[PDB]
């Protein structure tokens, strides 16, 4: 699914991203339906922007703003998220 | 792993 997030300057998107650090051997990772990406949503604030856009805990991040991040390390994915400022589009797959 | 709030 694709979530479209557009927030106010002073607020957050309302989620916590967790996933593999670039310093680990991320080059050895092979995506599978049971673990489809390196980064995923640890939590989503209820009635936050991400929640209202349909994101939920356990969603694995496939794309950020059209860029595939399945095999991308944490800091680089965070950089792509922050690059859009108040606007963010994320393609995810739900583990649930 | 790292964790970042956004
Ligand atoms: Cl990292």
């Amino acid at each position: 699914s694709v979530a479209i997030l557009q927030k106010r300057d002073h607020e957050g998107f309302g989620f916590v991203l967790r996933g593999a650090k670039a310093e680990t051997p991320i080059e050895e990772f092979t995506p599978t339906p049971a673990f489809p990406a390196l980064q995923y949503l640890e939590s989503v604030d209820v009635e936050g922007v991400a929640w209202k856009a349909g994101l939920r805990t356990g969603d694995f991040l496939i794309e950020v703003n059209g860029v595939n991040v399945v095999k991308v390390g944490h800091k680089q994915v965070v950089g792509l998220i922050r690059q859009g400022g108040n606007r963010l589009v994320m393609k995810v797959v739900s583990v649930t | 792993e790292a964790q970042t709030r956004l």
